[PDB]
């Protein structure tokens, strides 16, 4: 599909260079289309991906429950509504129910739905829904902090501007001491 | 003959939760209630959108009483009895 | 033995339910399918079942106790009752 | 002296519970085999007994007292007895 | 309509003291001198005195209820009445 | 005037204990040997003790009181009684 | 509208003239020829608030995720001025909400600040219509906003309390009756 | 011109749509039925720097004064489009000037940065633009402009060096010939 | 448990298996800054392993104090260095340590020493972050333990998913720790 | 150069001798945690080594672009291998150099550190390394790169000195007989 | 208590101690930098021990004042040098301390000086805390006093284990400070 | 040099010393919390000074190699000092420039070992390892910048508790060529 879709994406953006007066001919811009193309592939390598084979089978017993916390995980996202990069970090919580995640999983958990057009919201809530569904921990927290280029950029303009999304599921949810122990511990 | 109702941060509002994945199901038909699992939960939950004061009514119909009432974190529980 | 004490955390819905101290009346114990532990730091031992507290309180009011009082402390819920 | 005021902190399950204050009956502290201290800071003195509150509950129902309420404040759950 | 919840926050001894819901007997909020407000952002109207609690208890014997339950939950103190 | 609150703060065994607001019976507070006391930036009175609630629940009980209730909120902990 | 600030833009720039002169300035003096347009523009600039609406801000940005978690937009440069001495307090917004299945765009939030802040106002009061405002376009579960700024009345004149800061607070909906929920909000906004 | 914003908007509309079909997405589904036409706004917006002309951003803001000494504005958001992979580079403009005659308007040394960052780039043409605009616009003993950014192209992709930060410097006049000029810029930067 | 007799014995076959890996990846063993390697890379392999010698009761050493003592001690940011068994890549941070006497002291430096036991061992943060609490719970019999290990995995930084900032936070509560949320968040509010 | 071929062909020799050395520990190469271990620690090796593979050639990429400026790419993560110990040292690079009509694609001053820092290596050469290729490729006028490393070999063992960091400096051309050029990198990469 | 005679009688015994531990060493106590080491190392140890020569009734100096001042009173950041008594090596930080005074107020020095009676010993972290605490307990009776002491022991850093990063956190809560966790969550968040 | 066979015919004598220290400061040497005090703050000075035990070559090992600035800065150091017998702590920076020579990098770190666990003055000191440096490599230069916090001043005496010493030596064209020297101090921050 990328190979098929690469010369589309190519002419379209040589098509964006000359409707914006610039001249797709000049020498700093001859290989941009191809260039933007395979960048635009790369943000959006996310859509190539299933958690199963992501996982691969990292999953392990770890009898004692006790807080597992993977936190400062670099995000690079796209926004959906402007084509324009969102970035910041995850971070990631959960209380195992007997299996524990391979720790690099929760962040190539966190590759597969930030590369991809979208809204903070619902990469947050993809996130917490993925590790609940392939461990079916206790619970499961996830904090995404992001500056949006959409904000800072153009349209309101505000240089400090950050968007913060948590989603808490199972016992981060219901016991608020399990999600007061996860906020203390990512500071 | 037990059943335990409950409802979160003001008493005026629902939902109430009224049952388990093992209520009567009929108690829970007549209450007019909706079966869900909140996200992340090993549990199934009984609600109505109705207040708990419109519940604790309902059940002295039904023979409920009740027993005991409590806080516990931003939960108001209550303990009825079938007497 | 008359008085007995049971709780659940954090949700109502679901167990376990803790039924019982190292003095538990064993029979009782075994009556309600628990099973003991003693949690990781802990100087007790406890007795606990999978059921919801609903359901164990139906299995009591069986054996002869009542619901004297019901209360919340900390995450726990707690119900004091008596084989009256 | 009618009322009496029992507690227990962090589990139900396992003692310490306190059974008393200053002017709490003697004769009463010795045969719930309580021991008085002072923790300190405190501006007053505590009767207490290593049994978890269950057992306690159990040897003040044969001296005359029965639970009225329970409650949770704080990490301590505390019993109100009333001697009927 | 023989259930009635009342609150109060922060102290028991002064008002306001919440005593109905939207779905609350116009009839008694009136006896007890009500008014009815919502609060911004809630869903939800509510009907409140300026008495403290015990005045309001001793207005809602002499309307034939009794307090069943008292519990605190949050910073809010609230007694379940029944119209027996 | 069927209904009476106390309470006491932090720990149960020891005073002060709060025994009135300022429509208590005046009777009633001077039996108990209460104080009357406005706390700095409060909008009320109270009456209060410095026995702990224990003697003050058995002088209670000699004027026809019992207790119905009894609850924690916060750090205090409060007995409803009626006569 | 545009049309007034076009008719009143003679109107302040006489009164900035006038001014200039009761202090002993020279209006006529190369540096001060263009101060009483200049200062009229910033002025309508300053309080460009009043021009707005919420519904025209909203622009339909409002969606729908099933989103029952909370979503904070925080750090948001604010520029405000004092109604009192007509002197500029300048600081950041920090709003939280619970949606109720609406969701509102993440700019807008932003936008909505730009209303009431580009007005003549107090801390208090332009606090409390952020809240309101996002409370009556979403009808969420609840709303959160804390202002922090710097007075310059308080720093450079009056008191002169160089490091004073003022920080206000509204809570609505469960934000005020959960305090598990404030306190999420104030936690994540550190 | 903001004509031919008018006229090309709906080309570049077209083009996005297709990018979003070619990316294997669903062009109908809610979150992106206005994408095309918000994507075509935006990267207007960043490249409207080809809409201006310095003449018209110094706006005759040239000052003469008896000033000859150093002059900086340092910190000055930039934010900028690589014209080889169409992906933001964002950062801060420091620049510093030693006035002969004239002495400009402190607001158009950022002007100036924002005629040439608005377009498609190479941070290296970019900082020597800003530095000849001055010198061509005042005729000053010197400019020195420092540029420090991020690249986006070299964190979310290729090489990913997350830290990674291009510095570019330009000294012209005094600014290259006097080093004790140069110097004395350098550490009033930081 | 490892002993140095075992060490001497098996630092050839560790240096064959180095020598045997420097020809596999295309390197020259014989080159001037390689020759001596297959000896130094067995040496650090045998040093960074060394817990595997080490016993909880030798460890600490009769160092338990008696006292009338029922407050909170804490030794935190005790620098830990370990090796991940699932790549032999390190991973390295601090471990904060916290628990609540029952008239039994631990001396200090122990509680650093009981993470050089375990963390010198090929491992697992989860399972680094029980043992040395299980340890200090069975040699003390106290009403609590708290232990937090934040550390940087190198196999999530200089390869895999490369993110140069994550970092992994392991707790585990034991005893009062786990069933007071109010002694545990003291030892939170005093580890920063 | 090293090819994936070769890469596919050692990697069973590389994955006995990971096997040996858990048995020759004392270890259990049979046990859950360790079964997969001799495979995942000779890939990881060949990825920490993966600088064979290449040539400055491939890696430049004929990214040569044809200035008066100093260009300066900063802070760019390192991870190399300590090739007395083979435990990593890890830290950043910056990279200075003063084109002649030549100019480096951005990345590609990344790329270079990556072809040597992913070797068995001593700071020493890496440094020199670096700086020899930009000469080389670019012949620009001056070219100036500065290491700095934690060593593991020096925190998790031996001398255990937990703060300790080595800072290694090359100053080709201009960098080393202008003082006033390597002064200017030297500020410009605090 | 010991007293300044005391010490004089003591200080050549001291001084012929440390010229000992000077020939003991392998050093020449003869050369230039060495002659005057066995007398002021003597002084510096009678100096580090001071402790011992007070006591609180002369530390207080009667700076009890009746003000009924019913809100939180802290003395944060008091630098604190102890000496450990199991190695005699300094381990140096801060005392935290914090009180709720009933109708007693203490001035606001003296909480630095009881801090100086105590940390001016051989001593032990735990010791010293708890100290503090009861110190200022018995003088004023208040309704609750909390002391946290924070501090970097030499005997783990230079030497032992050689933790260069640790730290070792000690808290003590009296009275109201362990009844009530929201006076002992104020002053925590306080003391920051 | 201080030989093991030395050590464990002088670590009695520190033994009996520190237990006549602790009678005469007015305590208690029976006292269960100073029974092993005699012999831990024994073991304790033995290992402060374990660097006159210590020779350059030994030190020196498998680790000399065969022209661009090295550095090995924030190396920890703990010293004692020889007119109080309190400890002073800080920082050792080290920097050279080769000469056809190259050290191993920890073989720096070792060389402040040898000079810093001694009875010392930071002058001293500094210039100990400078030269050891210049000696070992026959470098083209060296330079040497400690910096420590001495107890003496802290805990003590002028009790000044901010108080740093910073001592520097520079040898060859550390000393010679003010460049160096700049760029030294330059990447040493
Ligand atoms: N909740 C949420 N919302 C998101 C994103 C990403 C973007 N958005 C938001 O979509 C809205 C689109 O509005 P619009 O049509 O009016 O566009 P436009 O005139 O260009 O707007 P503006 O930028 O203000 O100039 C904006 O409000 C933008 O912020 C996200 O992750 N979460
Ligand atoms: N609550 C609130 N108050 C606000 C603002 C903005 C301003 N103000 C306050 O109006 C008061 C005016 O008093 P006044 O008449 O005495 O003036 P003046 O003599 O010049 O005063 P001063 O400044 O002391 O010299 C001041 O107290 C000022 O602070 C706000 O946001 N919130
Ligand atoms: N001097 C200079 N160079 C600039 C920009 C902006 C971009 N560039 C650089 O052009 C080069 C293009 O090379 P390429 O064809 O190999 O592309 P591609 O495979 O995608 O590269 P990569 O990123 O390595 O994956 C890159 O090196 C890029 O960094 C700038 O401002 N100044
Ligand atoms: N819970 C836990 N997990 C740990 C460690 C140490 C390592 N691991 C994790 O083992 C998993 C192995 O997976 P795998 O077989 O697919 O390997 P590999 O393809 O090389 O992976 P990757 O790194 O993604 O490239 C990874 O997820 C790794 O993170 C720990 O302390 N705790
Ligand atoms: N110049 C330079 N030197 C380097 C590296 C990498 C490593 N080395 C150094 O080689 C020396 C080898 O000596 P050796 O045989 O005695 O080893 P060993 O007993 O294990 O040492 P130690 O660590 O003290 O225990 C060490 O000094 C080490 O630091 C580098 O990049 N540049
Ligand atoms: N609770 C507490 N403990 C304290 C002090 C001061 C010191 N100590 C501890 O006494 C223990 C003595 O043990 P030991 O005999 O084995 O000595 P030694 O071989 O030299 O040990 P080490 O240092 O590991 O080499 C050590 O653990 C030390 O930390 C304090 O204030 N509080
Ligand atoms: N240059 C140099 N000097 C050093 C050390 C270590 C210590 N000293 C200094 O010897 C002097 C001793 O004097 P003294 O006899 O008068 O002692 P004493 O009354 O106890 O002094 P004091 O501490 O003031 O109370 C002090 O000045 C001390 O600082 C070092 O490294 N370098
Ligand atoms: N988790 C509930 C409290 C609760 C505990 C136990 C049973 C029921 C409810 C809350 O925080 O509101
Ligand atoms: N520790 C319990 C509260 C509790 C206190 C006393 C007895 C029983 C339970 C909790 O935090 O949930
Ligand atoms: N201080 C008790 C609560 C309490 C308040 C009042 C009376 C009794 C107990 C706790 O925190 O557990
Ligand atoms: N929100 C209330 C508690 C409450 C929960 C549920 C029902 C009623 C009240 C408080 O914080 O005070
Ligand atoms: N404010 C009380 C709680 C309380 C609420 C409502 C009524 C009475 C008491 C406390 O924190 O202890
Ligand atoms: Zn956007
Ligand atoms: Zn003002
Ligand atoms: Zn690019
Ligand atoms: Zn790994
Ligand atoms: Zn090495
Ligand atoms: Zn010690
Ligand atoms: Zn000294």
């Amino acid at each position: 599909d990328n190979e098929l879709n690469l010369p589309n994406l190519a002419a379209a953006y040589s098509s964006i260079l000359s409707s914006l007066g610039e001249n797709p001919q000049r020498q700093g811009l001859l290989k941009t289309p191809w260039r933007a193309a395979s960048a635009m592939q790369f943000f959006t390598k996310g859509y190539q991906e299933t958690i199963s084979d992501v996982l691969n089978d990292a999953i392990f017993d770890e009898d004692h429950d006790e807080m597992v916390i993977v936190k400062d995980i670099d995000m690079f996202s796209m926004c959906e509504h402007h084509l324009v990069p969102f970035v910041g970090k995850v971070h990631i919580g959960y209380l195992p129910n007997k299996q524990v995640l391979g720790l690099s999983k929760l962040a190539r958990i966190v590759e597969i739905y930030s590369r991809r057009l979208q809204v903070q919201e619902r990469l947050t809530k993809q996130i917490a829904v993925a590790i609940t569904e392939a461990l079916r921990p206790a619970g499961v927290g996830v904090v995404v902090e992001a500056t949006h280029m959409c904000m800072v950029m153009r349209g309101v303009q505000k240089m400090n501007s950050k968007t913060v999304t948590s989603t808490m599921l199972g016992v981060f949810r219901e016991d608020p001491k399990t999600r007061e122990e996860f906020l203390t511990l990512i500071r | 003959p037990y059943l335990l109702i409950s409802t979160q941060i003001r008493m005026e509002v629902g939902p109430t939760m009224v049952g388990d994945e093992q209520s009567d199901p009929e108690l829970m038909q007549h209450l007019g209630a909706s079966k869900r699992r909140a996200l992340g939960n090993n549990f199934y939950e009984y609600y109505v959108d109705d207040p708990p004061r419109i519940v604790l009514d309902k059940l002295e119909r039904r023979g409920f009483r009740v027993l005991s009432m409590t806080g516990v974190g931003q939960t108001l529980v209550w303990c009825l009895h079938k007497e």
